[PDB]
Order: structure tokens, then sequence, then C-alpha cells
């Protein structure tokens, strides 16, 4: 399947 | 240099669930086997966590419990549909850093407009079943 490379984010 | 596993958490009766904008629906622990002594959480917050990512699904992976100070892992997060196949996937660009009560994830996951059109087939029988699969870092 297709995955889209992105940066992450966090709650803190 | 990595141990890599994955992980699939069917929330069922997708449409009864409550949850408003900032809330939480979180998934009991996992690991990467019998033996792992990290535990690990997924969290979703089906409408955001504020104004500007309201009309998004957030999804996050939340690492609960590890020995020591840091855990360092790259994390990929699909959707199952009706086949029990991944759909879309999103990746971490490289691995982050987690420490004990720390997560990181997508907060733009997947627009709810998206997730709630029927012509996507990612709430087969009103299930939303996500799909992780984490790298992690050997110390």
């Amino acid at each position: 399947e297709v995955s889209i490379i992105q940066g992450a984010d966090s709650t803190t | 240099k990595v141990v890599k596993f994955s992980y699939m958490w069917t929330i069922n009766n997708f449409s009864f669930c409550r949850e408003e904008m900032g809330e939480v629906i979180k998934s009991s622990t996992f690991s990467s086997g019998a033996n792992d002594k990290l535990k690990w959480c997924l969290r979703v917050n089906p409408k955001g966590l504020d104004e500007e990512s309201k009309d998004y699904l957030s999804l996050y992976l939340l690492l609960v419990s590890c020995p020591k100070s840091e855990v360092r892992a790259k994390f990929k997060f699909s959707i199952l549909n009706a086949k029990g196949e991944e759909t879309k996937a999103m990746e971490s660009q490289r691995a982050y850093r987690f420490v004990q009560g720390k997560d990181w994830g997508f907060k733009k996951f997947i627009r709810r407009d998206f997730l709630l059109d029927e012509a996507n087939g990612l709430l087969p029988d009103d299930k939303l079943t996500l799909f992780c699969e984490v790298s992690v870092v050997q110390d």
C-alpha cells in the first residue's frame, strides 16, 4: 500500500 | 539495529463513540511479544485536539512503560479495510525519542470527511480498525 512519510508531532 | 513489531486495534461501534474535540479513546497496552518489557498504547482523538484540527482524526503512539530513560522508535499507522488489509498509511520520517508517558503521532492522520465517506470503506460494520507497526531502535 501507499505510505505517506511525514514529520510526527507530540501532544507534549 | 531495530526490532519490528505490529499491533491491531478494533474500535467496535465507532459511531457510538461520543468523544468530542480534545477527548481521547485509548487502546489497551501492547508490546512486541510476551518477553518485551516495554508497554505501548494507541490514543485516538476522533474529533481532533483543538479548533484547527477538529476536521481530523488524530492518532498517537504512547510509551506507557520503559525500563530506561528513553526509547527511540519509528512507527507507521494505517486503517484496515473489511478484508483486514492495510489502506493508506502514515509513517514517521525518522525515529522519535520517547520517554515514559510521551507520545508521538499525527495530529492530521486522516480527514474526518474521508474517514466517514462510505466510498472509502474505512468503517466496515461500524468498526474502526487501526494497525500500528513499530521499529524500536536497539540500545
